[PDB]
Order: C-alpha cells, then sequence, then structure tokens
C-alpha cells in the first residue's frame, strides 16, 4: 500500500497548487509510475490529467518530476518505501493542469536552429542517396537519439534562470548534431548563429543535464565538443555570415527562425 | 477564465549531484577569497 | 480567431485544406500541400514528434540496389501475396513504383540512415519478401537506422514541415467533420485543449491522417493515444469504413508488457523455441521459417501455446532466442530492442531469451480509398464514387495496399507515398488561390450540443470502467484464431456496450486539458470502430490473411473476395446500428509495366 | 498598479522613446567614465610613491656618489646575513 | 560631421557595408548586445553617412544606405517594444515572492491583458511598417510574446506559429 | 516549500562548507600566526612576581615620582600605570 503524492493545481479555480496524496496497492498494479497514476485517475480521481503515450519511452511525453529528479514516468521504476513517493510536473515550467507541463518555449527553441538538412547544390537528376561513410555516420550515434522530453532542458540551472535566451542542453545537442553531419554543408553557418553568449555560453558544465537523460544520451559531452569546434573555426566575418543568411529568410512566415 | 500557475524554485527540492555541488564551489573560489581578505584586514585592524 | 458565439466561443479559420493528424502520414501531406503553394493547417492531440510513428523501428521497404539486385515488380508481387489477394493491385502498383523516390528523398531531408562499406543506405531481410517473383531468395529491402527507424522518419518529416514553414494547431483535438447537405466535407471542427475554445476549420480538401483503434483490445503494441479517432469522425458523418475485421497481430510482442520486439530481430538471425526447445517454425511455412508472414507465425504461435509446449512458468508465452548471435552485431543494428528488453522484460539479450506472445499491432482496415488517396463513399452502381472533399492516409486509411495481411516495413512506406499522393490530388483539385469555402449555417450545431451533453454527463458507469470492459471483450471474443460461437456473443456484448454509453459520467467539468473529457470522446471512437470489427468479422464466414476462422479453415475467393464496408446507422453511438455492404477488390494494375498477379495458395 | 496603456512606442531611429535600453547605455557611459577616473589612483600610488630607508640616502650619494659611478668595496656578509 | 578625413568611393561603399551586415547579423533578442554595441554603431553611422552623402545617387552605396538606415530604424523599433515586454516579464516575476514563495510577493499587474493587447497591436505595426525585416522582429518581438503568452492566455494572429 | 535534505540548495551548502572552511581557517590562521610572529618581537609579554616591588624598580630606573603617577589594575593579571598629570 504504497502513498503517492501528486501535484494538483485547476487552471480554473486558480487555486494555490497543493500536494494530494493517495493509496494504492502496488499488487494490482503495474511496475512503473505511469501505471500508478493511470490506476489513480482510473479508480479514485479520474481529474487528473497528465501526458502519456507510447509506455515503451520512445516518445518522451511522460516527462515528470519523481523524488526531486526528471524522468519518464513509463521507464520509471516504483520504488515502494515508507516515504510518500512525490510527483511534480517539471521544474520551473508553467503548468497548464496537474502534471502537464507548457513546453511551447522548448518547440519554440527546436525551431530556431532549422533542424534539416541544407545544402547548396539540390540534387541532380539521376542522383541517388548522399555519400556517408560508416565513419562518419557513426559521429552521429550518441545524438540523434534524443526524443526531445525535455528533462535535461528542465535540470539545467542556466535554463531556470534565463529560459527566453538559453537555448539549453536538448536544442544545443541537436545544433551540433547537424553541424557534425557531414552531409550538411552549412556547417559554418550553423557554427556562427549559435555562437553568441546567451545561446551557448549559459552552459557552466553543471551536468544536471546528463544525469537525468532517459536515454541515457551525454549533452553535456556535445555542448563542451560544440564550444571547442567554434573557438578554433571562429573568424572575423562569421556576423557578416549571419547577416547572409538572415536576407535569406527574409520571405518566410512568422515564427523562430535563423536571424 | 483559465491561467496558467508558475511553479517554485526549483532549488528547494531538485536532487543534487556531486559534480554539480564541485561546479558550484568552482565558480565561488573568487568570492571566498575576497571574503578572506576582508577578514584579515578587519583582523589587523581591529585584533592586538 | 473571428469569435462566434454558438454556446461556447467558436473561431473560425479558412484554409484550402486542412490535414487531421501529425504523424508520418499527416506531415508529409502537409509538407507537399505547402510545396505546392496551398494554405495548409495541420491539426494534432499531440506534439508531432510524439506520434505512434515515432515509435516504428524496422524500416521502410524500398526496391534500391544497395545490398542485393531487386526489381519494384518483384516488391509489388510479394506485397499482392502478403495481401493474400485481397489488396488493389492498383494501389500496390503506385507504392512499389514509387518506393525508392520516396526513400531516397527522406534520406535527402537528413534522415540517419544506416549505411553500407560503399556508403550507401544499408538494407535488411524482412519477412514475407522475397525476389524473382517468388523464384529467388529472401530480400534485403527494409531501409533501416538502427532500430529506431520510425525515431528517423518523423523527426526527419517534421524537420521538412519546418522548411516548409507548415501551420501547426498542435494539442488541438478534433470532433466530427462539417459536412454539407450534398454530401462534400467542407471541413473539421475541432477542441482546443490549452485554450478551451472550439474552433472552425473550413476547407476545400480535408485529409484525415490519424492513427488505428489499436488501442481497443487489452494487450496491445499501440500507444494510448491510437484510439482510431478519424474513423469514428467519419463513421459519425455516414460514411462507410472497410475491412475492419483484419487485425494484425505482430509475431513478437514482450510478455506481459506488450512492447514491440522488432521483426528484423528474426531477420537479423533470430529464432523462436518452444518448450521443447524446437525451433517450431519449421514445420510451419517451411521455405521461410522465421520470416514467414507475420499472422503465420502468430498463428503458429497460438497453437504451440494451446498444443502444451508453451514456455515459462505458466506456459503462456514463448521464447525469442537472440542470444547466439554476435554481441556486436546486436548492438549495432538492434540496440533499442537491447534497452527496452533489460527494462520492461528484465531480460539480458546477449544472454538470455526474450518472453513473448503475438499482440495486436496494425489496423489494415480504414476509410475507404482509391490509388489517389481520396476517401470513397461506395454506391450499388459506383462501386468507386469518392467523397467530394475528403481524402486519408495512413494507417486511417485502407486504400487496400495490405489487404488481409501486412508486410512488416510496408506501412511506413505506404504513409509517405499516399501522404505525398494525397498533397498532389489536392493540389490538382484546388487551386492556390480560390475563394474561401462557405460552411453551412448551421456548421458545427450538432456537434456543439453532443460535446456540452457530455462535458455535463453524469452517470454510474465511468469511462475507465467501460472501456477496460470493452477491451476484455475485443481480447476474448476476437482473438487470432476467432470461433463463430464466440464472434456472435461478442456481437451482442458489444451491442449492449454501445447502449450504456449513454451511461456515462465524467467528474470533470473544465475545458482545459481535461483528460477525463477527452477520454469519453474518445470511447466513443473506440466503441464504434470496436463494433465494426466483431460484426465485420463474425460475417465474414471463411479465414482470409490475419482474419482466420476455426469453423471455415478456408480462403473462399469465389463468394468472398470482397472488401467489407460497415455503415453506423446513425451519429450518436448510442442509438445506432451496425450495417454491413460489401464492393469488390480492384485487380488489375493501373499501367502494364507490372503484370496483373492471379490469385493462388499462399504457403510462404 | 495598473501599467500605462498609451505608450508611443519607437517608430524609427529619429522617433525614440525613452526607454530602460537606452538608460542602460547611459550605465555604460557612466561605469565606464568610473574606469577612466579610478585609473588615477594607481597612477598616482606608482608616480609618488618612494622607498628609502631614511634621509641619510640622499646625502649619501650627494657626497660620495655624486655620478651614480663610485664603485664601494663588496663585503657579502654585510646584506647576505652570515 | 566635423572631420578632415577624406575616404574614396570603394573605402566608403566597404565602411557602409560592413556595418550593413554586422547590424543585420548581430542577434538583437540579446539586451546587452544592442547596449554595448550601439554606440559603437551610432560613431559608425555618423562616419558612414559623411563619408557617402555624395553617393546616395549611386547604384551601388545607394541601396546600401538605404537598408543600413532601413535596418537600424527597425533595431530602434523592435528594441523599444521588447524592452517593455522584458518588464512585464519582470513585474511578473518579482509578483511570485521569494524563492516563488510569496513570502515577500509584490503587487500583480493588474491589467495585464490590455498589455498584451497593446503589445500585439505594435507588433503587427512592426511587421507592416519594415516587410523586409520579419526574421528580426520575429527573434525580438515575436519571441517575447510567446513568453508573455506562457503567462496570459491572449490570442495574436501568429500564435498558432508558437505553437500555442 | 518542498524542502528536501538531498536538495541542490543544502547539498551545495554542505559542500561549500566543507570545501572552504578547511581552507578559510587555515588560511586566517595563517595570518595570525604571522601578526604574532611580529607582537611577540616588538613587545613581548613578560611575567613579574610583585607589581609593588616591579612598580618601584620602574619608577627608580625612569627617574620619575610615584606620586604623580596612578597605578590601576585592569584585569586580574594585568596592572597598568598611567601619568596622573596627562591632558
Ligand atoms: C596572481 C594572483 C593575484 C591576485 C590579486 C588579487 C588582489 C585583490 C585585492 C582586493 C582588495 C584587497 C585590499 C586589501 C587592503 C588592506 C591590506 C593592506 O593594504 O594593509 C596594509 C595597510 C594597512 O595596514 P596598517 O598600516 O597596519 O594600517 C591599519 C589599517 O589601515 C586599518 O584599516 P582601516 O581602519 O582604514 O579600515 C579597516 C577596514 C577593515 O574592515 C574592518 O575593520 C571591518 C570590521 C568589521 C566589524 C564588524 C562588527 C560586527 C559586530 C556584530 C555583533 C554581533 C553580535 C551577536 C551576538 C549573538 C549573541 C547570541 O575597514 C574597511 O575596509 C571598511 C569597513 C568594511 C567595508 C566592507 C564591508 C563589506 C564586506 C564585503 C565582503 C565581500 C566578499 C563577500 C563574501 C561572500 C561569501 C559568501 O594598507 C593601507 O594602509 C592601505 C589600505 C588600502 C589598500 C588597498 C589596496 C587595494 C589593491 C587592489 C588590487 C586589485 C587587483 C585585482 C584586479 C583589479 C580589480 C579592480
Ligand atoms: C603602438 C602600441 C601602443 C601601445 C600603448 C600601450 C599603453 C600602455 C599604458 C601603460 C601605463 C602604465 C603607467 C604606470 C604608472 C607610471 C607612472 C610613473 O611614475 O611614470 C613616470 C615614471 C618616471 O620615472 P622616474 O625614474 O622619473 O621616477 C618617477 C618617480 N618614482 C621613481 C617615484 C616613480 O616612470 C615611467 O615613466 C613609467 C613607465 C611608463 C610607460 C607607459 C607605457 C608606455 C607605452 C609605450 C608604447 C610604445 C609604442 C611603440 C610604437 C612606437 C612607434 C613610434
Ligand atoms: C525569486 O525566486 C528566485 C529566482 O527567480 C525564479 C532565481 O532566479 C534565483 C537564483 C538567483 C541567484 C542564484 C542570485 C543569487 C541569489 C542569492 C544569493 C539568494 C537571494 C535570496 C535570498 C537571500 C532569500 C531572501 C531572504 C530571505 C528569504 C530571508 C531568509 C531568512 C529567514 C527566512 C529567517 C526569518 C525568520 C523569521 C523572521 C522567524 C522569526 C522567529 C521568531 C520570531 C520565533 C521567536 C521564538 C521565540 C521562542 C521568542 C533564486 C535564488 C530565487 O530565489
Ligand atoms: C510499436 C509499433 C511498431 C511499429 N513498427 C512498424 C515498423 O517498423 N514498420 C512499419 O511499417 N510499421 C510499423 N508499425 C505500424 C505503423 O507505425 C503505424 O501504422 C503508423 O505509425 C500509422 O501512422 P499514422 O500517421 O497513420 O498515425 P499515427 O502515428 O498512429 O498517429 C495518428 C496521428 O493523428 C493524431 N490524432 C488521432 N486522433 C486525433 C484526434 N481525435 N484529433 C486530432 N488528432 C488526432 C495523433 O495524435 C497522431 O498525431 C508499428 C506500429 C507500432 C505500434
Ligand atoms: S537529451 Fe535525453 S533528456 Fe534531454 S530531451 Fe533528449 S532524450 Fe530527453
Ligand atoms: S546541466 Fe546545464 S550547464 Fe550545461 S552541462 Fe548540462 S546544459
Ligand atoms: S509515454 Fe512516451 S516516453 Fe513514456
Ligand atoms: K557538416
Amino acid at each position: 500500500m504504497q502513498t503517492f503524492r501528486v501535484y494538483r493545481y485547476d487552471p480554473l479555480l486558480q487555486d494555490k497548487p497543493h500536494m494530494q496524496e493517495f493509496n494504492i496497492d502496488l499488487a494490482q498494479c503495474g511496475p512503473m509510475i505511469l501505471d500508478a497514476l493511470i490506476k489513480i485517475k482510473a479508480t479514485q480521481d479520474s481529474t487528473l490529467a497528465f501526458r502519456r503515450s507510447c509506455r515503451e519511452g520512445i516518445c518522451g511525453s511522460c516527462a515528470m518530476n519523481i523524488n526531486g529528479k526528471n524522468g519518464l514516468a513509463c521507464l520509471q521504476y516504483i520504488e515502494p518505501g515508507a516515504a510518500p513517493i512525490d510527483i511534480q510536473p517539471l521544474p520551473h515550467t508553467y503548468v497548464l493542469k496537474d502534471l502537464v507541463p507548457d513546453l511551447s518555449n522548448f518547440y519554440n527553441q527546436y525551431k530556431s536552429i532549422e533542424p534539416f538538412l541544407k545544402r547548396r547544390r539540390a540534387k541532380q537528376p539521376g542522383e541517388k542517396e548522399y555519400y556517408q561513410s560508416i565513419e562518419d555516420r557513426e559521429k552521429l550515434d550518441g545524438m540523434y537519439e534524443c526524443n526531445l522530453c525535455a528533462c535535461c532542458m528542465t535540470s539545467c540551472p542556466s535554463y531556470w534562470w534565463n529560459p527566453e535566451y538559453y537555448l539549453g542542453p536538448a536544442v544545443l545537442l541537436q545544433a551540433y548534431r547537424w553541424i557534425a553531419d557531414s552531409r550538411d554543408e552549412f556547417t559554418t553557418e550553423r557554427m556562427a548563429w549559435i555562437n553568441d553568449s546567451m545561446r551557448l555560453y549559459r552552459c557552466h558544465g553543471i551536468m544536471n543535464c546528463t544525469s537525468c537523460c532517459p536515454k541515457g544520451l551525454d549533452p553535456a559531452k556535445a555542448i563542451a565538443k560544440m564550444k571547442a569546434a567554434i573557438a578554433a573555426a571562429y573568424e572575423p566575418g562569421w556576423t557578416k555570415i549571419v547577416a547572409q543568411e538572415s536576407i535569406a529568410n527574409k520571405k518566410r512566415e512568422s515564427g523562430m527562425m535563423y536571424a | 477564465s483559465y491561467k496558467s500557475a508558475h511553479q517554485e524554485t526549483p532549488l528547494t527540492y531538485y536532487r543534487a549531484t556531486q559534480h554539480a555541488t564541485s561546479s558550484i564551489n568552482h565558480r565561488l573560489a573568487y568570492i571566498n577569497a575576497v571574503f578572506v581578505i576582508w577578514v584579515c584586514d578587519s583582523l589587523n585592524d581591529v585584533d592586538q | 480567431a473571428a469569435g462566434s458565439g454558438t454556446r461556447y466561443a467558436v473561431h473560425d479559420h479558412f484554409y484550402d485544406a486542412v490535414v487531421v493528424g501529425a504523424g508520418g502520414a499527416g506531415l508529409r501531406a502537409a509538407s507537399g500541400l505547402v510545396a505546392h503553394g496551398l494554405k495548409t493547417a495541420c491539426i494534432s492531440k499531440v506534439f508531432p514528434t510524439r506520434s505512434h510513428t515515432v515509435a516504428a523501428q524496422g524500416g521502410i521497404n524500398a526496391a534500391l540496389g544497395n545490398m542485393t539486385e531487386d526489381d519494384w515488380r518483384w516488391h509489388a508481387y510479394d506485397t499482392v501475396k502478403g495481401s493474400d489477394w485481397l489488396g488493389d493491385q492498383d494501389a500496390i502498383e503506385h507504392m512499389c513504383r514509387l518506393a525508392p523516390q520516396v526513400v531516397l528523398e527522406l534520406e535527402s531531408y537528413g534522415l540517419p540512415f544506416s549505411r553500407t562499406k560503399e556508403g550507401k543506405i544499408y538494407q535488411r531481410a524482412f519477412g514475407g519478401q522475397s525476389l524473382k517473383f517468388g523464384k529467388g531468395g529472401q530480400a534485403y529491402r527494409c531501409a533501416a537506422a538502427a532500430d529506431r527507424t520510425g525515431h528517423a522518419i518523423l523527426h526527419t518529416l517534421y524537420g521538412m514541415s519546418l522548411k516548409y514553414d507548415c501551420l501547426f494547431f498542435i494539442e488541438y483535438f478534433a470532433l466530427d467533420l462539417i459536412m454539407d447537405q450534398d454530401g462534400s466535407c467542407k471541413g473539421v471542427i475541432a477542441m482546443s485543449m490549452e485554450d478551451g475554445s472550439i474552433h472552425r476549420f473550413g476547407a476545400h480538401q480535408t485529409v484525415i491522417a490519424t492513427g488505428g483503434y489499436g488501442r481497443a483490445y487489452q494487450s496491445c503494441t499501440s500507444a494510448h493515444t491510437c484510439t482510431g479517432d478519424g474513423g469514428g469522425m467519419v463513421s459519425r458523418a455516414g460514411l462507410p469504413l472497410q475491412d475492419l475485421e483484419f487485425v494484425q497481430f505482430h509475431p513478437t510482442g514482450i510478455f506481459p508488457a506488450g512492447c514491440l520486439m522488432t521483426e528484423g530481430c528474426r531477420g537479423e538471425g533470430g529464432i523462436l523455441r518452444n518448450s521443447e526447445g524446437e525451433p517450431f517454425m519449421a514445420r510451419y511455412a517451411p521455405t521461410a521459417k522465421d520470416l514467414a508472414s507475420r499472422d503465420v507465425v502468430s498463428r503458429a504461435m497460438t497453437l504451440e501455446i494451446r498444443e502444451g509446449r508453451g514456455v515459462g512458468p505458466n506456459k503462456d508465452h514463448i521464447y525469442l532466442h537472440l542470444d547466439h548471435l554476435p554481441a556486436e552485431t546486436l548492438r549495432e543494428r538492434l540496440p533499442g530492442i537491447s534497452e527496452t528488453a533489460k527494462i520492461f522484460a528484465g531480460v539480458d539479450v546477449t544472454k538470455e531469451p526474450i518472453p513473448v506472445l503475438p499482440t495486436v499491432h496494425y489496423n489494415m482496415g480504414g476509410i475507404p480509398t482509391n490509388w489517389k488517396a481520396q476517401c470513397l463513399n461506395p454506391t450499388s452502381s459506383d462501386p468507386n464514387k469518392i467523397v467530394p472533399g475528403l481524402l486519408a492516409a495512413g494507417e486511417a486509411g485502407s486504400a487496400s495496399v495490405h489487404g488481409a495481411n501486412r508486410l512488416g516495413a510496408n506501412s511506413l512506406l505506404d504513409l509517405v507515398v499516399f501522404g505525398r499522393t494525397a498533397a498532389d490530388t489536392v493540389a490538382e483539385i484546388v487551386k492556390p488561390n480560390s475563394p474561401p469555402v462557405t460552411l453551412p449555417k448551421d456548421a458545427g450545431g450538432g456537434t456543439i450540443d453532443r460535446f456540452d451533453k457530455i462535458r455535463h454527463a453524469k452517470g454510474p458507469v465511468s469511462t475507465a470502467d467501460l472501456r477496460s470492459k470493452l477491451q476484455r471483450t475485443m481480447q476474448t471474443r476476437a482473438p487470432v484464431y476467432r470461433n463463430g460461437d464466440d464472434l456472435k456473443k461478442g456481437c451482442e456484448e458489444v451491442r449492449e456496450i454501445m447502449k450504456e454509453y449513454k451511461d456515462v459520467g465524467i467528474k470533470d467539468r473544465t475545458l482545459v486539458w481535461n483528460t477525463d473529457l477527452i477520454e469519453t470522446l474518445e470511447l466513443e471512437n473506440l466503441i464504434t470502430q470496436a463494433a465494426q470489427t466483431i460484426v465485420s468479422g463474425e460475417a465474414r464466414k471463411e479465414s482470409r490473411g490475419a482474419h482466420a476462422r476455426e469453423d471455415f479453415t478456408e480462403r473462399d475467393d469465389k463468394k468472398w473476395m470482397k472488401h467489407s464496408l460497415s455503415y453506423q446507422t446513425k451519429p450518436h453511438v448510442e442509438e445506432s446500428d451496425i450495417v454491413l455492404k460489401y464492393r469488390p477488390v480492384v485487380d488489375q494494375p493501373l499501367d502494364s509495366e507490372m503484370h496483373h498477379v492471379p490469385p493462388a495458395k499462399r504457403v510462404y | 498598479a495598473r501599467v500605462p496603456e498609451d505608450i508611443e512606442f519607437t517608430k524609427n531611429r529619429y522617433t525614440r522613446r525613452y526607454n530602460l535600453a537606452t538608460e542602460d547605455r547611459v550605465k555604460l557611459l557612466n561605469w565606464n567614465a568610473f574606469c577612466i577616473a579610478v585609473t588615477a589612483l594607481p597612477i598616482a600610488y606608482v608616480y609618488y610613491s618612494w622607498y628609502e630607508s631614511s634621509e641619510d640616502t640622499d646625502m649619501i650619494y650627494r657626497t660620495m656618489d655624486p655620478m651614480r659611478e663610485a664603485k664601494a668595496d663588496y663585503y657579502l656578509p654585510l646584506l647576505r646575513g652570515h | 560631421m566635423l572631420t578632415v578625413d577624406k575616404f574614396t568611393r570603394a573605402e566608403a561603399l566597404q565602411r557602409a557595408s560592413n556595418l550593413y551586415y554586422q547590424v543585420l547579423g548581430t542577434n538583437w533578442e540579446d539586451g546587452l548586445n544592442l547596449v554595448l554595441d550601439v554606440p559603437f554603431w551610432e560613431s559608425e553611422l555618423e562616419k558612414v553617412d559623411h563619408m557617402c552623402e555624395p553617393y546616395l545617387c549611386d547604384d551601388e552605396i545607394g541601396p546600401i544606405i538605404r537598408n543600413l538606415h532601413e535596418t537600424v530604424n527597425c533595431m530602434y523599433a523592435c528594441e523599444d517594444v521588447r524592452d517593455h515586454i522584458n518588464e512585464l516579464l519582470e513585474l511578473s516575476s518579482r509578483a511570485e515572492g521569494v524563492m516563488g514563495s510569496g513570502a515577500a510577493a509584490s503587487e500583480e499587474v493588474e491589467n495585464m491583458p490590455e498589455q498584451c493587447g497593446m503589445v500585439t497591436k505594435a507588433y503587427e505595426d512592426l511587421l507592416a511598417r519594415y516587410p523586409e525585416h520579419h526574421p528580426k522582429i520575429e527573434q525580438t518581438v515575436g519571441h517575447g510574446l510567446a513568453v508573455l503568452r506562457q503567462l496570459e492566455k491572449f490570442n495574436f494572429k501568429s500564435s498558432h506559429r508558437y505553437f500555442f | 516549500m518542498m524542502l528536501r535534505y538531498d536538495s541542490l540548495l543544502w547539498q551545495c551548502t554542505l559542500a561549500a562548507g566543507i570545501w572552504f572552511i578547511p581552507q578559510d581557517v587555515a588560511a586566517i590562521s595563517a595570518f595570525l600566526l604571522y601578526g604574532r610572529s611580529k607582537s611577540r618581537t616588538i613587545n613581548q609579554p613578560v611575567y613579574v612576581d610583585n607589581i609593588d616591588t616591579a612598580a618601584n624598580e620602574y619608577f627608580k630606573r625612569k627617574g620619575l615620582d610615584p606620586t604623580k603617577m596612578i597605578m590601576m589594575r585592569k584585569s586580574s593579571k594585568i596592572t597598568e600605570i598611567r601619568y596622573g598629570e596627562m591632558y
């Protein structure tokens, strides 16, 4: 009979959020935390709201803060004990309802880096897939697996202080994924844009990002590599390069972009 | 009619890591140095 | 934003086209439409990257010659044989002929495909694929990105959509379609979960790219969000739904969790072993033992467990022995499998077998469509009439490319090809700039009243209890081997479940992320599709593809080579009855490049 | 409180509203003005400081080494301590 | 301008082009970038205008001057609007209290929706006034509105393009 | 608020205290030691058995008339002599 404490907030009432405790029999519940939340909703309090889809850990919609450390509820294991299990939404996020966070800023930041392959020459007729050796493809192994759960985003103290200026561990990891990719031909443009004091250099090497990653990726390692590459490759003409790309985006629709 | 809530500071509850604490110490090295200089300066003026 | 007063605050939007779904199918269609220059709006319950296409593992089939010499015609023949001759040969030719281009285009947008020594895209052997029209051996056509091909496809398509600057209405739940009195579709009416307001999107051409209804069963590999909402919207509009009885069971799904272990596990050397330790798959489908069609493997596994040769304490499952395979290969080309087994099954793949059992995976049935991805409203005189302004793509639709049984890695191909095809069809019908569509005066009047009544619905039976009851019946009454007597009893039970949706009640009454309300609305879609599955399955007195009947253990081509349409009598599931009608299958390929494939025995 | 609702935002470089960004620029000038002024202290110390044991030093050079050439016999133990 | 320096047209073209890309390539969203750089831009811009005065009809220098001036106009306009948004966000943060606990919470903004209506109206004006600087406008003001949209639920035309 | 011993706030404080307090105390002690080194050379405390005998000797050596000198006992072990006729 484990005790579960769940963060609760009603957007209509707009009352002070509080922690409500539920008692669940682990015998009739699945091992994972998400199973307990579903059982609570099904049996005791159907008003509880939370984002869930996969059950495998691949989609990354069920990111939550369990016992003070971010994680995905579907992969997190229930640890029975006298101490109640505390479940809260992602830290320093605007809660839409109960455990459902407001991650719109995270999506906007991700769209900013333009995560799509860019090439100077369009695919010539009769040309098949772009050449890429196994060795080059191996460089992307630790970076293309991100599920965008935002556990790392909300565990970075620098993101707590400057959410609207700092891209965060997840978006910076993806930016280096396209920089590292051999097929992409806009490496200098991407490095020039990311070379900003707020966007990139707010990372202070705290490493709360790598610790909580559900998929075991290493955003801190990738962020460190990107800084080293930028420092070695900087040229006086990078600022002009950013401006020229901004002119190329003049006719784009509204939304975050390269500018 | 509907408004979203803002959570408190994560510092009060978020779990700590050994590396995270050490980084704070790294950033506070100069602050401590200034503090010690001030203490010695005060002692040199008010003691003995 | 407009601003109207239909008991709620209704924001009226006007667009040239409106896709409903942000999965693989929906993302491709939106990118195509915007590329053609039409103003488009994509609506989704979830952020696009979190759709169930992300959970796809195996890969996408293409007739590239990267590993072995292949021909798209050979791939087409396999699809016809896999469909058990209930698949449209017109649609199959279109899909197979375009597969090489589609895959290469995906790589052109940055998809991280695994690479060969020479730098070409790597391909793997997947069940049901052969060379030289079956004369040859196993075919390596499944382009892959390790065990995360679905994750890569969805991210790349989302990047493509960002490049074309598509408009996304994220976290919007779609209610019924807006239908003209003439029978055309003039758009969709949806609810914003984040804001709580209702939105009426009005478009000349609509695309329904929702998922399947796999959550109607107790044990499924489908996501919690796979409630088949698009099909329910079409059914409530009075339009038919096709081939709902054919429900695929993936042979390999972790037991008891239901998580999937990719068919590529067997495609890279995995074996299935019974209590005796025998590789039982030799007895069934000898030429391709573990690479036989999914339905054949699933039926064999169920028979073996029934025979008493199951494994584990309770003889309830079978084992998948990947331990003999080299550790380096397992990590290189099956990384995701190892972690999933380590967590949910508590198994070390390198040294131990994985518990496995068949589980509902994919729904071959869906909204009827032609090879152009246009929704169909068949009539006795015209068996291929098209709804004037409606289109479907993805698992939601049934172009019949997959027919009775789906070939592994053929679904992801279907998403992109028909998602791309849907955009082309809309572009021809609708010019880049056209006068805004005129919604009917009472547009959404019925939907709001139904939505309001459910919002204030108070009754003894809860949504969770009713959904649990529905899943129990479907799992027990529609297993891999379906008996007619059980199906008849299940048909009565599901009809009772439809009636008691009248008594459903929700405790929550807000409009912002009211998951209790949303689940109740989803349950309505789940019930109606589940009912048609049982009724269609009970009516079909044969055994074809996934649909296997012990009472009728034979494939009747004379009197049963016909698609099975299903109609909902009235918009309200409570007051409706299921009616069945049939339309003939299309067997003649559109072009002469691919010859007709006459029906024949399907042994594999 | 109630923030004013009739703010005339800047329209171009020659029709500008006074905002905190401009006030920050004024801070930049003032803090940098302090840096110029505070530089006088270290410069003043170096220019004015002297290090001499007593007034005899000047008298010794005036009487025993006026040209800074007069060599003196070295006896290491004097300044070596031992 | 009071100066005795003389420059050829080739030098004047280079100076004007360098300044134009320096301003446009800079990240306007970061307030400190404008605070630190604007004093340098103004000093240079004064020199560029003086040396490029005889080339205002030149087929090469002319267009560069027009774009340079237009970009500086947009930079000041976007900064002013985003500066007001920052004030609104800071007021909201201080209203939370100490440690976000409300321990010493200040008075909230009583007319938040009115401010959102005012800011969005200004945002629309920038888009119409500077049709060739939308990427920069979205970077500074458009993103600012998205942050405000988290605090308060209001409607603006591009809200759906920011995942709202 | 929600407070936990394993929180970043509390754990950082303990880490800072353990890391810096040993350094600071050593650094402060070293400075105190240097001050003591100069103090003892400039004026080393010296103990006298009897105050009266020492005070009389002090007056004799310096040629000070005891009448004009005021003697007071600041503490149990400290006695101070001052000029009576001091501005
Ligand atoms: C390669 C590496 C190189 C690294 C190099 C880095 C160098 C950094 C240098 C930093 C500056 C340090 C300067 C120290 C100078 C003092 C020592 C000295 O010179 O001694 C010889 C000599 C003094 O010795 P002296 O001849 O014996 O004369 C005696 C003194 O003059 C007598 O002094 P005074 O009487 O004139 O004044 C005494 C003094 C000393 O102060 C006091 O005396 C204070 C006394 C306090 C008493 C409080 C009482 C409270 C009572 C509470 C009761 C509670 C009861 C509870 C009861 C509970 C019951 C249950 O008072 C003050 O300073 C004013 C008051 C204090 C103000 C500040 C208060 C806030 C402190 C902020 C701390 C910041 C750190 C935060 C830490 C946070 C940690 C988390 O110096 C002088 O005469 C000149 C003094 C000024 C020299 C300044 C030189 C500056 C050099 C700057 C170089 C910068 C280089 C770095 C880069 C460039 C940066 C811009
Ligand atoms: C082209 C490169 C240009 C680089 C410029 C760099 C500028 C650096 C400025 C440093 C300032 C440091 C000031 C310290 C305080 C000194 C105060 C003082 O007592 O001064 C008087 C005294 C006079 O000495 P005094 O012996 O008469 O005694 C004065 C009184 N006592 C002894 C008590 C100090 O000493 C000096 O003059 C100090 C040295 C001043 C050096 C300043 C920097 C010189 C930079 C030269 C640049 C060369 C350019 C090369 C190319 C040339 C091409 C033609
Ligand atoms: C506002 O929310 C916050 C942010 O925004 C979200 C931040 O970014 C950040 C990050 C910012 C930084 C790291 C910058 C540096 C921040 C620092 C140094 C900390 C700043 C905050 C503070 C110093 C806290 C403010 C001060 C306090 C809360 C006071 C602390 C002392 C307290 C509460 C003791 C008072 C107790 C009493 C009055 C009780 C008295 C008891 C009695 C009378 C009992 C008597 C009993 C008897 C028997 C007679 C923080 C810390 C934050 O709190
Ligand atoms: C575990 C697993 C593994 C698989 N692996 C493979 C594989 O390797 N290869 C393969 O070919 N096939 C595979 N499949 C099948 C294939 O992935 C699916 O058929 C395919 O993802 C269907 O995609 P879709 O775009 O049609 O819709 P889905 O991905 O199912 O998602 C439907 C979309 O519509 C949205 N939506 C639904 N209802 C509503 C509503 N009411 N209002 C608004 N939006 C709504 C959803 O949020 C979502 O965005 C797998 C299936 C599963 C479950
Ligand atoms: S790095 Fe890990 S925790 Fe962060 S978003 Fe990606 S998968 Fe999630
Ligand atoms: S925790 Fe944050 S500071 Fe850098 S190392 Fe990770 S992004
Ligand atoms: S539900 Fe998607 S990661 Fe758990
Ligand atoms: K690159």
